[PDB]
RNA sequence: UAGCGGUUCUGACGUGCAAAUCGAUCGUCGAAUUUGGGUAUAGGGGCGAAAGACUAAUCGAACCAUCUAGUAGCUGGUUCC
RNA sequence: GCAGAUCUUGGUGGUAGUAGCAAAUAUUCAAAUGAGAACUUUGAAGACUGAAGUGGGGAAAGGUUCCACGUCAACAGCAGU
RNA sequence: CUGAUAACCGCAGCAGGUCUCCAAGGUGAACAGCCUCUAGUUGAUAGAAUAAUGUAGAUAAGGGAAGUCGGCAAAAUAGAU
RNA sequence: UGUACAACGGGGUAUUGUAAGCAGUAGAGUAGCCUUGUUGUUACGAUCUGCUGAGAUUAAGCCUUUGUUGUCUGAUUUGU
């Protein structure tokens, strides 16, 4: 009565899709996410979960803007255009 | 050579379905008419007719009649002929009583 | 689930469009090692957990 | 062939359910051709597919038994398995006694 | 009766249909009744018509990660002539 | 440097072509397709669930299972068109 | 679209669990049991023999609990006036 | 190729218990008619009586049979 026929009654969701991190870790009755922490102002990371800081940190996504920083540093943050030389 | 002789019979299914489970009497009545015709006609392929499959099963699985008249024909097979060229074809003949009927070669002319 | 929100139906659209084998012409490409679709999801075998 | 679809559509077109349709095995090649409901409505019209009329549940022993019970049979003590208030309550006999007198 | 329990056979099964199910028998059956959803309460803390019972097959003290390769007078191994 | 730590990962044996594939009353004849039909499809029988149904709709859950065409390597603990 | 002994959960197409609406005729006190109409299935590996020992179902002359820890299991009993 | 064997039919044995069908001044009565009765009849009517120790079944591990119809040369292995 505590094994398979109790797994019978099990049709609801404690968690649904987080809006910030998109993981199904967002607790419905609590109204908070367990993986990232939404709707907190922060994003929860703990030094005991060093693999969490491997999964969810910088470099793991697209880096839609940081990718063009070091390149943009190398030129000393140029502004303007370029001239034409030959051919 | 030809051997297309067609005969009538009284198969006595009382003594063939004795002691057999009630949900297996009419299936064995079918599988016993096949063995009966393989005995008489000698061929291996037996074809029953669906009117006989009705007359076996007039009374459920367990109400197979004691005696059935049969018209058995022995006819040859063609058009990608079988493992044996001849086969039997078993039909009923309608009668109010299968009691008291000797076997008879049928005249077909 | 038979009466849904748009977020769920949009994720179903994405899980349906991914539900195909390889395009066959990727099997011929220069420096290939892709042999099949490794991220196949059936609906009997593996639930998506939305 | 494989006439799953056509038996389904023929039930859904005639309106009688699937247990009463009749797709005759002589014209069966034609029935494999008739794939849409607009073809099935022709095959029901001419006679390739019919209705298979109702299994008769004749209430003619019901009527004969009730005709006997109207003349007062089948009402001894073994034909009677519930308490006398359960067959006809005392409250209904009192209601009928007294609304009549009143 | 439906339902909700689960007594007895110490019945079946016991490398099962099933990490507790099946059959028969049985208790209760309009109320301190059953039950959906919502919600509240969270770990030495909840919650308990109390059995140290239940807390997601985990409970006289949940689960996960880290300190942590914890310590071991105690078992077991410990590689060619 | 290896023979064993109920050592780790992997692989392969005997047992063994055995234990098993036995709840839910039940299937049979013909024809069609096909390389091949105890199982497909149609027809004829026989039956069952018997309107707290094995019937019609749905909530939760699932996610394309819905419907047609083509097709049987792998799945459907036998088979399979 | 399914809403479940194959579409959800139980590692599985797992005899488990899981909220609710409509609901015919007869018998009968009755939504009981038994039979049928409307709908829906005919799916659960099969063929042949049918010895042991089993599981489920039964019956027994005469005695009747002497059986056993204990009448455990069956039997009887039963509806209505 | 045989007073063989088989399948049916026949006879005996055996179980049960008098079939279906038809008939009857039998049938508690009930109605319905008429000369209304001194069995007055028609129709209904569980049942009963006559045919009916009838009918059914009878071998699957019963017996017997000159009857009717059939059957009777398929595969393999073996030596000092």
């Amino acid at each position: 009565g505590k094994g398979t026929p109790s797994f019978g009654k099990r049709h609801n969701k404690s968690h649904t899709l987080c809006n910030r991190c998109g993981r199904r870790s967002f607790h419905v009755q609590k109204k908070t996410c367990s993986s990232c922490g939404y709707p907190a102002a922060k994003t929860r990371s703990y030094n005991w979960g060093a693999k969490a800081k491997r999964r969810h940190t910088t470099g793991t996504g697209r880096m839609r803007y940081l990718k063009h920083v070091s390149r943009r540093f190398k030129n000393g943050f140029q502004t303007g255009s370029a001239s034409k030389a030959s051919a | 050579l030809k051997d297309v002789v067609t005969r009538e019979y009284t198969i006595n299914l009382h003594k063939r379905l004795h002691g057999v489970s009630f949900k297996k009497r009419a299936p064995r009545a079918v599988k016993e008419i096949k063995k009966f015709a393989k005995l008489h006609m000698g061929t291996d392929d037996v074809r029953l007719a669906p009117e006989l499959n009705q007359a076996i099963w007039k009374r459920g699985v367990k109400g197979v009649e004691y005696r059935l008249r049969l018209r058995i024909s022995r006819k040859r097979n063609e058009e990608e002929d079988a493992k044996n060229p001849l086969f039997s074809y078993v039909e009923p003949v309608l009668v109010a009583s299968a009691k008291g009927l000797q076997t008879v070669v049928v005249e077909e002319d | 689930a038979a009466q849904k929100s748009f977020r769920i139906k949009q994720k179903m659209a994405k899980a349906k469009k991914q539900n195909r084998p390889l395009p066959q012409w990727i099997r011929l490409r220069t420096n290939n090692t892709i042999r099949y679709n490794a991220k196949r999801r059936n609906w009997r075998r593996t639930k998506m957990n939305i | 062939a494989n006439l799953r679809t056509q038996k389904r559509l023929a039930a859904s077109v005639v309106g009688v359910g699937k247990r009463k349709v009749w797709l005759d095995p002589n014209e069966t090649s034609e029935i494999a051709q008739a794939n849409s409901r607009n073809a099935i409505r022709k095959l029901v019209k001419n006679g390739t597919i019919v209705k298979k009329a109702v299994t008769v549940h004749s209430k003619s022993r019901t009527r004969a038994h009730a005709q006997s019970k109207r003349e007062g049979r089948h009402s001894g003590y073994g034909k009677r398995k519930g308490t006398r208030e359960a067959r006809l309550p005392s409250q209904v006999v009192w209601i009928r006694r007294l609304r009549v007198l009143r």
